């Protein structure tokens, strides 16, 4: 009982109208489906794309193909006459499609555990928190007890492109005899925190 | 140039193709990551991790339908443009494990390319000056919001006191190879 992924289609525009030193040309086309809270809000859009420049779009909040750019002025016209009715059904048919059967089942049911380890690096500590799925994640410093907001710095979150994240977050201190600092990590993944422990 | 507001985004799909040469890449992501390539000399759907594929199908043809139509496409753009070409972008790497390196366990050695346009590359590894090829994995072309890509290759690699890393980055748009340098 394998459940199908379905895709958005590409629409072709209608014909007659109107390597490092080679020049080449490029042709894009995007599929877009935005949810928020579950399939209650879906936004579809599409577009089409010579080399770098956008020039056709639908999007479901305007309900039709428009021109992004002069490029595209008769694109538009034409995508609305041929494929208008057959994009606004894409958003049920494959967005909503897509999420509720393929991704409901797999991607959002996907958790990998973050793992946490301290290193010293006047002076800064620093908390390596990798190998995380999904990218919500908080992170807290604590000396002796009591939480550190500054100063409290954090790397960008860093994508591995093999579902997974990691990010760095640091702790501006100075040692002494005989603190305890602690990186407290909360995860979707963990029912209660990852903590680890650092001392002088 | 505005961002759009949702709790998730799938790219059902991304395709991409460029002539002369006949390149071309279909994809679908989700939240940023992808989900599998079409290979579309071999007409079949590569799931990026194994275990997506376990439930779930995704028939080809649906790849090749897209291709075809951007083959269209391309043609009446081109023509419609005054035959402009695209613009060879100059791509930035950075590099960096996957987990902290600890000595003598296996870790995962990560080379990220942003700016990549057109999308043909090469990104290849050496370590202490040598060519290494075993254990060398590579993303397909992902898509950035300004319509170039970016890629990730992975190196498998077991952290010493012995090793020096680079990553290599060929392209159109670099006069000679980048080099992006790492140690532990
Ligand atoms: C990626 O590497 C390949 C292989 O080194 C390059 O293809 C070679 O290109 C040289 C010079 O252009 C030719 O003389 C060889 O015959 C090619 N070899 C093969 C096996 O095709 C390719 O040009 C590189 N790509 C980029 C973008 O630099
Ligand atoms: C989320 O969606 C459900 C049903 O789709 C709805 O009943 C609920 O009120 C929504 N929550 C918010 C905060 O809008
Ligand atoms: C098209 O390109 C040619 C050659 O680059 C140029 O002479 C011409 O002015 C351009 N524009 C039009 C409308 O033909």
């Amino acid at each position: 009982h394998l459940v199908e992924r379905l895709y958005l289609v590409c629409g072709e525009e209608g014909a007659g109208g109107g390597g490092g030193s080679e020049r080449h040309f490029v042709h894009q086309f995007k599929g877009e489906c935005y949810f928020t809270n579950g399939t209650q809000r879906i936004r579809l859009v599409t577009r089409y794309i010579y080399n770098r420049e956008e020039y056709l779009r639908f999007d479901s909040d305007v309900g039709e193909y428009r021109a992004v750019t002069e490029l595209g002025r008769h694109s538009a016209e034409y995508y609305n006459k041929q494929y208008l009715e057959r994009t606004r059904a894409e958003l049920d048919t494959a967005c909503r499609h897509n999420y509720e059967e393929t991704e409901v089942p797999t991607s959002l049911r996907r958790l990998e555990q973050p793992n946490v380890a301290i290193s010293l690096s006047h002076n800064t500590l620093v908390c390596s928190v990798t190998d995380f799925y999904p990218a919500k994640i908080k992170v807290r410093w604590f000396r002796n007890g009591q939480e550190e907001t500054v100063g409290v710095s954090s790397t960008q979150l860093i994508r591995n492109g093999d579902w997974t994240f990691q990010v760095l977050v640091m702790l501006e201190m100075t040692p002494h005899q005989g603190e305890v600092y602690t990186c407290h990590v909360e995860h979707p993944s963990l029912k209660s925190p990852i903590t680890v422990e650092w001392r002088a | 140039e505005d961002d759009i507001e949702a709790d998730h985004v799938g790219f059902y799909g991304t395709t991409v193709y460029q002539s002369p040469g006949d390149i071309g890449q279909y994809t679908h992501e989700f939240d940023g990551d992808e989900l599998f390539y079409v290979d579309l000399d071999k007409k079949k759907t590569v799931w990026r991790l194994p275990e997506f594929g376990q439930l779930i199908l995704f028939e080809p043809q649906g790849g090749l339908q897209n291709i075809a139509a951007e083959k269209h496409n391309l043609g009446i753009l081109t023509k419609r443009s005054n035959f402009t070409p695209a613009t060879n972008e100059a791509p930035q790497a950075t590099v960096f494990p996957k987990s902290p390196v600890l000595l003598g366990q296996p870790n995962t050695l990560i080379c990220f390319v942003d700016n990549i346009f057109p999308p043909v590359i090469n990104i290849t590894w050496l370590r202490n000056s040598k060519s290494v090829t075993d254990g060398v994995y590579e993303t397909s072309f992902l898509v950035n919001r300004d319509h170039s890509f970016h890629k990730l290759s992975y190196l498998t690699f077991i952290p010493s006191d012995d090793d020096i890393y680079d990553c290599k980055v060929e392209h159109w748009g670099l006069e000679e190879p980048v080099l992006k340098h790492w140690e532990p």
